[PDB]
């Protein structure tokens, strides 16, 4: 076929061939764990007397010129091309079923995987291949689960395809197990080995799941649903504070979070958007949160750097003026009356906006959202009203959890479904028209 | 090529010579945002004194320019943390070094 | 359990029969449990043959004379502690020409057509030494010289009389009483 | 539950609690559900926000398909929906995006030639609009990983965004940055010379500088006006947005134009200077979902808050410490809880491999590796997943086997290689040895006593980086073992105290996975010789109240233990053992 | 009633365990049934024991943690594979055994801790790992074979324990007998001393151990050396310098302490 004859001139016995790989596969299947510990035995010396004779009338090169004479063809298509339907139907199936042959014939017999070696440097150029890349991940992980010798001749570049595999075919626990065996062998470390694993797969941190402890944050806001809309009777500056009575910066090994700012609504829903409701984020760590610590602006979890009069993290008896101007959406800082150099511009304003602080523990913080709740120190700037004027008349002005879920009893813990909208909180009149 | 930028404000008038043992705790991270060494993890303070290189260099610059008390964050550039060759498992090559370093204490 | 375990250890195959201290003592254990030992009368006579019976029947019931079969047979005619502790084991459980312990033996051979048992005590039997007159030259020509010997019996001339023996009486307890089906198939 | 409901759930922890059930359920011989915890039951609720995840094979809308290239042909990724042109088909649009993204530089700078594509890093990928499919309803251009937007309506105006404006001291504006998570544009306004998807198949070409962080679009080989401008280090998803129009949507090609190096180089390490386009099996269509469960957490923090006076305004207090053990999955720019791995079954059993790769690789004292490790897995990481209660028992066996691994198994190993070697040297201590503590012969404690044979040295490094001296790489990583000691003891107590009572819920999952690891770092610790005195005393009462009674309750011998557990029982009995015989050599040495 | 001891609890125990399940472990089988078989025999633990016991004066106490620490490292390079690193590491824990004062004032303490059963299995394995292909680490091979001569020359005790293990290095004669610069050095320079000038070991030394050296030497006579004449050294039919090594082993063999050994 290779040499270019008619189909029909060529002696192709695609079925005979696959009924014949079927029939060695239950030939050299395994015994079975139900079986009584003497018949298993019995099996298991007949597998291996088995093995011995192929191998000595040299069965494996057979396979191996099989599997090299068929990988020429690139793909299914490509051979049935070739040869005919047929033969592209069951190419695949017939590289499968002989690389599990021969996983079959090494498999727990030293002197096969010892006398592979020389094919093992071969082996490992073909891994790459989807075609193939299963059958030989298995007869790779059997001989060097079974040969000492196997682990000599693994050098540097065949460790970094089998870690490169992991990277192009994804996570894989078969690739892992492979690199365990390439470490330690029959008691046995191979330091080389261990050496180039460590140095070529861990410093990455691009495959391997990785994993660090993150202080849990809360979310803390008042009641306060402000927002902006087209003829709605609401006041679009709007201003509030909050002094740090004390904090400590390493409560844990992990540095204390303290920041401070507005967050946003996805549409006109009570539920902060955008944001987990539990974990390591707070405000800025979302596109719907808007945070400031001291020297970071945050927002969409990036910092950036701001300058400000006598740079410092947020430190006890620190005072922050927060103030929003929805008119232009603008959302500025002024720490300890100073001005912060560095402002919020043009952000999605279809929401409602509210106060909010995150941290973790370690706070000692104190909202002063104006008027009788809270007493500004430094007096709001120009056209900005205090916070506390945006309460409904009904309802009173409190601080509660950003998330709905709190620290308590578990058979006293409310599961709450789906908020309603909450629309009403902007009124904007309709009148019939006449 | 190392940058300091203060995250707590120090004394101002105290800093490292010669001869004195520096004690820090640092919570050195790369710049994509991974941490890969922290003493507060330890929970044991860093010893190492000065112009004797038992630390990168780019350390040693930050601690020396920094004071007494002042927690800061030293940007360090490749060519004064690990070169090119890197850590071998936890440094990649040429990869800049962000610290968290604070200078506790000084003898 | 510990008997089965024994015999699974020895059914398992491999190339050589690795040396247990695990079997090394039990074995002895229980071959000193066996045997538990001028004139005397009939009864009290009878009554030892009687317990005799009742300590070797603690162990055949439960696999012993298999599992000292498939020792020697995993032994594959290699002379070594773990078989020579077998042999002792065997004799003790086959003292006095046990009939129900013969029978075992021959039941288990025939049903497991083992070829294996014949060709290791084949081996064993070319491995048993024998009186060697050049080693007692030497040792001879060092005592004359002065060397103080590491060994007062010469243990090196006719190196395990023990071993022999052992053997041949196993062979002999397995044909005692006139047993021809064993006879015959020995 | 549905809109403004509020409910719920007793589990019957506590019997009281449950009103109803004495009179209805309790004779019938029902149980309430937590009858036999120890723990809070874990709650897994629905998730609010959307995730990514792969499109799954028997999803009855969206079916993806991979066409390999050829020599001629670009590789594709054809998305198409199987339910068109059938009832109860979704006219809603989808949004897709590919599992690994492209990642900007660090730092921004201030026949097409080989060399030119080696330096270039510009990227590209390309999306056929079927002829037939609305570009109207097609979106084409990059997303970023904070996008969780579900908008049955989506339009460029809605996207989320902010400008991030920092000026000096007097006040001018130095710079100005524009953040958000998607960059798109639309291929029905892309149509310049209009009805471009009716001849042929429309093509939107994305093109990232990833030296520069600049976004571009080319349709019909002509640049659209739309670009955008992304800040350094941003990773961005391709992505499209499609409402199905027809039973074909989209085609994803990775092929490459002139001088940009097509999308698998910007995504794969290996291929970074491959100008073949790729496919690898890795890249997969990725579609916005919500059936994804959430697990809350079984302690929240505890925060107070109250209005101390009009003046003084409100205060909010928090003062305990809590953490979380997250995982982040590197190619989506993710991070889980570890604890949610309970039921994400390939996760969990991947990083279980990746633990024993761990222990693999520093396995049989290979410091420079354990070094290297402390690194990737943190002493305080360590002993989060030593105490924490809610792990999953093959994470629990494994990072166990971490801490043993990188720490102790080193000076556990010296010792049980010296262990049947008895070098005693004969001193005064040495004479005070005697077999019996007093008169009475009384077997004293084992363990318990002076010992004065040889024993190897113990000796740890600290495990520091900053350092450059590579004389720290011998000798293991130190840790804390005194706190690992007073946990360990602490644990065992408590395990003991609750599997006497065989609970439904056991660390773990089973009573293997509570008491083997445990036992384990028990046992390396009992011989490296840690514990003193006391501490042994407690242990022995822990192992048989009955017997080490220094002169009701069951010790570990006797609470119908698995196999596992009992064979390293065996081995601590073993250890005592040899403790006792040691003890004798020197006693008959003191003698001598 | 109350047992009181660890050995009547572990035998109760045991028993217990065995007696309620049958135990599908055989791993557990077996350290439950050494755990009572230790019970049950306690003076069979002190027989075991005491021949590992050695007492040492105070003032040695140092310098013998120091070696025992050099032994320790030595003997945990058999569960690593044969590198350079190893290399290194093996060679300079040798030196401090040499350099170390209770390596000579105390052999017997050596022989009991058996450091010259590791160095053997370090050159066996390196000699499996090596051997056919040409001996790679020559170096470390060198310095293990100069130890164990030391070893043997240290006491006459350590020349028969030694010259115990003779059969496998006359197995292992043919390993760098034709590379000069390492004479001395190989496992045939180790076996003669372990049989040199000591009547009793060239009296008990056997027959078969000589047809050994004699069949080497057969074949040296017979066939030229292939490293040789790989080199390019021209092609005489025999190989002399492997041959002028097996006649110096028989020669210590037969000739000892001016007489000749007639047997």
């Amino acid at each position: 076929l290779s040499k270019k004859a008619k189909a029909s001139t060529v002696d192709l016995p695609i079925e005979s061939v696959s009924l014949s790989l079927q029939d060695l596969i239950g030939y050299f299947h395994p015994p079975d764990e139900h079986l009584e510990h003497e018949d298993k035995q019995n099996r298991l010396r007949a597998l291996k007397n088995r093995q011995n004779l192929f191998q000595e009338e040299g069965m494996i090169n057979l396979v191996l010129e099989c599997i090299d004479r068929l990988h020429v063809y690139s793909s299914a298509a490509h051979f049935a091309d070739v040869a005919g339907r047929e033969a592209g139907e069951s190419w695949k199936s017939i590289l499968n079923s002989l690389y599990e042959l021969l996983a079959a014939l090494i498999r727990g017999n030293r002197k096969n995987c010892a006398q592979f070696s020389g094919s093992l440097d071969w082996l490992i150029s073909r891994l790459e291949r989807l075609e193939a890349s299963s059958g030989i991940l298995e007869v790779l992980h059997c001989v060097l689960v079974e040969s000492p010798e196997a682990l000599n001749i693994i050098k540097e570049g065949h460790i970094k395809s089998i870690i490169s595999l992991l990277d192009k075919h994804g996570r894989n626990h078969k690739v892992l197990d492979v690199l365990c065996s390439l470490c330690v062998c029959h008691g046995v470390a191979v330091r080389s080995n261990q050496h180039l694993i460590c140095d070529n797969l861990l410093p990455g941190r691009d495959l391997l799941l990785q994993t660090r402890l993150v202080n849990h944050v809360s979310s803390m806001r008042p009641n306060i649903f402000l927002g902006v809309s087209e003829g709605s009777a609401q006041y679009k500056k709007w201003y509030y504070e909050l002094m740090v009575d004390h904090t400590e910066p390493f409560v844990t090994a992990e540095a204390t979070h303290l920041r401070v700012g507005w967050a946003s609504t996805e549409g006109y829903s009570p539920y902060p958007g955008g944001g987990e409701e539990w974990g390591g984020n707070g405000v800025g760590d979302d596109l719907f949160s808007y945070g400031f610590d001291g020297l970071h602006l945050w927002s969409g979890c990036i910092a950036r750097t701001v300058s400000s009069p006598n740079q410092h993290l947020l430190r006890t008896d620190d005072v922050i003026s927060c103030c929003l101007d929805l008119s232009a959406p603008s959302i500025s800082f002024r720490i300890n009356g100073q001005p912060v150099q560095g402002m919020f511009e043009n952000f999605n304003i279809d929401g409602l906006f509210f106060p909010v602080v995150s941290f973790s523990a370690g706070i000692k913080v104190r909202f002063l959202l104006g008027g009788r709740h809270g007493e500004f120190k430094f007096l709001p700037p120009p056209g900005y009203a205090p916070c506390y004027e945006a309460v409904l008349p009904k309802e009173k002005l409190k601080v509660e959890h950003s998330r709905e879920y709190k620290q308590e009893r578990t058979y006293t813990r409310d599961l709450l479904g789906p908020t309603v909208s909450l629309t009403q909180a902007a009124f904007t009149p309709i009148p019939v028209d006449t | 090529g190392v940058e300091i930028e203060t995250i707590s404000p120090g004394d101002g008038r105290t800093f490292p010579k010669k001869g004195q043992t520096c004690v820090v705790h640092y919570t050195g991270m790369l710049q994509n945002g991974k941490k890969f060494d922290s003493s507060r993890d330890r929970n044991k303070p860093f010893k190492f004194r000065i112009g004797k290189q038992e630390v990168i260099k780019g350390f040693e610059e930050g601690a020396a320019q920094m004071s007494l008390g002042q927690r800061a964050k030293l940007t360090c550039t490749p060519d004064v943390a690990y070169g090119a060759t890197g850590h071998p498992g936890v440094i990649p090559p040429n990869a800049t070094l962000i610290f968290d370093v604070e200078l506790l204490n000084l003898e | 359990q510990l008997i089965l375990l024994f015999s699974r250890t020895a059914l398992t195959e491999k190339c050589k029969l690795e040396e247990d201290f695990l079997y090394m003592a039990y074995a002895d254990i229980m071959a000193k449990s066996c045997h538990d030992e001028e004139v005397k009368s009939f009864e009290e006579k009878e009554m030892e043959k009687q317990k005799l019976l009742y300590q070797q029947a603690r162990l055949h019931d439960r696999g012993a004379a298999e599992m000292v079969l498939q020792t020697i047979s995993a032994s594959k005619g290699e002379t070594g502690p773990m078989v020579a502790a077998t042999l002792k084991l065997g004799i003790a459980i086959l003292n006095g020409g046990n009939s129900t312990v013969q029978q075992k033996m021959l039941d288990y051979l025939k049903e497991k057509k083992d070829v294996g048992f014949f060709q290791s005590l084949a081996g064993l039997m070319q491995s048993c030494s024998v009186l060697d007159l050049n080693a007692f030259e030497r040792q001879n020509k060092a005592e004359g010289l002065g060397m103080v010997t590491e060994e007062g019996s010469g243990e090196k001339v006719l190196q395990d009389d023990e071993f022999t023996c052992d053997l041949f009486r196993f062979l002999q307890l397995l044909c005692e009483g006139h047993n021809s089906d064993f006879q015959n198939y020995l | 539950l549905g809109v403004a409901q509020v409910g719920r759930m007793n589990f019957g922890k506590d019997v009281s609690t449950l009103k109803y059930f004495t009179i209805c359920g309790l004779q019938e011989g029902y149980e309430p559900f937590a009858v036999n915890t120890n723990r809070d039951i874990t709650m897994w609720l629905s998730k609010r926000l959307p995730q990514f995840l792969q499109v799954p094979s028997n999803h009855e809308h969206i079916e993806v398909t991979r066409i390999d290239g050829t020599i001629d042909s670009s590789p594709c990724l054809k998305v198409t929906q199987k339910s068109f042109g059938s009832q109860n088909s979704n006219t809603d649009i989808m949004f897709y995006r590919l599992s690994m993204p492209i990642e900007c530089a660090e730092v921004f700078s201030k026949r097409d030639d080989y060399d030119f594509l080696m330096q270039t890093s510009t990227y590209y990928y390309s999306v056929r609009i079927f002829p037939g499919q609305e570009p109207a309803n097609v979106w084409v251009g990059w997303i970023t990983s904070d996008f969780h937007q579900y908008d049955t309506g989506f339009d460029l105006d809605r996207v989320r965004t902010v400008t991030v404006t920092l000026g000096d001291e007097k006040g001018k504006v130095h710079e100005s940055i524009k953040r958000s998570n998607c960059y798109m544009v639309c291929a029905g306004e892309s149509m310049s010379p209009g009805q471009g998807r009716n001849n042929n198949g429309l093509e939107i070409g994305c093109v990232v500088d990833a030296a520069s962080g600049l976004l571009t679009f080319i349709a019909n080989g002509k640049e659209l006006s739309t670009y955008y401008q992304v800040e350094p280090s941003t990773k961005l998803f391709p992505a499209v947005f499609a409402q199905a129009t027809s039973p074909n949507v989209f085609q994803f090609e990775l092929g490459r134009i002139k001088n940009v190096m097509p999308l698998s180089a910007g995504l794969f390490k290996s291929e970074h200077k491959n100008p073949v386009p790729q496919c690898p099996p890795r890249l997969h269509v990725q579609f916005l979902s919500h059936v994804l469960w959430s697990r809350m957490p079984n302690q929240f923090l505890k925060v107070d808050v109250s209005r101390i006076s009009e003046r003084q305004g409100w205060l909010v207090q928090c003062l305990d410490p809590l953490q979380f053990m997250s995982l982040h999955i590197p190619e989506e720019n993710r991070s889980v809880d570890i604890l949610e791995l309970t039921e994400q079954e390939e996760l969990l059993k991947f990083h279980y491999h990746t633990l024993r790769l761990y222990s693999a690789v520093c396995a049989l004292g290979n410091h420079r590796v354990a070094h290297a490790l402390c690194s990737h897995v943190d002493e305080p990481q360590l002993l989060y997943a030593i105490e924490n209660k809610y792990m999953p028992g093959l994470l629990r066996a494994g990072y166990y086997d971490l801490l043993i691994d990188i720490h102790l198994s080193s000076y556990a190993t010296a010792r049980l290689m010296m262990n049947n070697e008895y070098i005693v040297p004969m001193t005064e201590e040495t004479k005070s040895i005697t077999l019996f503590p007093d008169e009475n012969k009384k077997h004293g404690l084992p363990g318990i006593g002076l010992s004065t044979s040889l024993r190897p040295r113990m000796q740890f490094s600290s495990p520091s980086f900053v350092s450059i001296s590579n004389e720290c790489y011998q000798y293991s990583p130190e840790f804390p073992l005194d706190i690992l000691k007073s946990k360990t003891i602490q644990m065992l107590t408590e395990a003991v105290k609750e599997g006497s009572l065989h609970a439904r819920d056991p660390v773990g999952g089973t009573t293997e996975f509570l008491f083997v690891p445990l036992i384990k770092l028990f046992y390396t610790l009992l011989i490296m010789g840690i514990f003193h005195n006391e501490d042994l005393k407690h242990i022995l009462q822990l192992i048989e109240p009955s017997v080490f009674k220094e002169a009701p309750k069951e010790g570990l011998l006797q609470m119908k233990l698995p196999e596992p557990v009992k064979l390293q029982m065996c081995l601590l009995l073993q250890y005592l053992c040899d403790c006792q015989v040691r003890h004798r050599i020197e006693a008959i040495v003191a003698f001598s | 009633k109350k047992s009181s001891t660890l050995q009547q609890l572990i035998s109760e125990t045991m028993v217990r365990w065995a007696q309620e399940s049958v135990i599908e472990d055989p791993e557990l089988v077996r350290a439950m049934f050494v755990l009572l078989h230790r019970q049950y025999d306690g003076i069979g633990g002190l027989v075991r024991a005491l021949p590992k016991t050695y007492t040492i004066n105070g003032v040695s106490v140092e310098d013998t943690i120091n070696l025992l620490a050099s032994l320790g490292q030595i003997r945990s390079l058999l569960s690593v594979r044969m590198g350079k690193e190893e290399e290194k590491l093996m060679i300079r824990g040798l030196g401090d055994i040499m350099n170390n004062k209770v390596f000579y004032q105390h052999p017997n303490l050596m022989r009991a801790l058996g450091m010259h059963e590791t160095v053997m299995e370090v050159m066996v394995n390196v000699l499996g790992g090596g051997e056919s292909k040409e001996i790679t680490f020559p170096k470390m091979v060198a310095n293990c074979c100069r130890f164990l001569c030391y070893f043997c020359r240290i006491s006459r005790q350590n020349q028969k324990a030694m010259f115990d293990h003779l059969s496998y290095l006359l197995e292992n004669s043919s390993v760098g007998l034709a590379s000069p610069a390492m004479r001395g050095s190989t496992p045939l320079d180790v076996a003669a001393a372990s049989v040199m000038d000591n009547n009793e070991l060239a009296l008990a030394l056997r027959e078969p151990d000589l047809e050994k050296v004699v069949r080497y030497l057969a074949g040296c006579g017979l066939q030229s050396c292939q490293m040789l004449v790989s080199k390019g050294y021209p092609d005489i039919g025999w190989n002399p310098v492997e041959g002028e090594r097996y006649l110096d082993f028989l020669r210590f063999a037969v000739f000892c302490n001016g007489e000749s050994v007639e047997e």
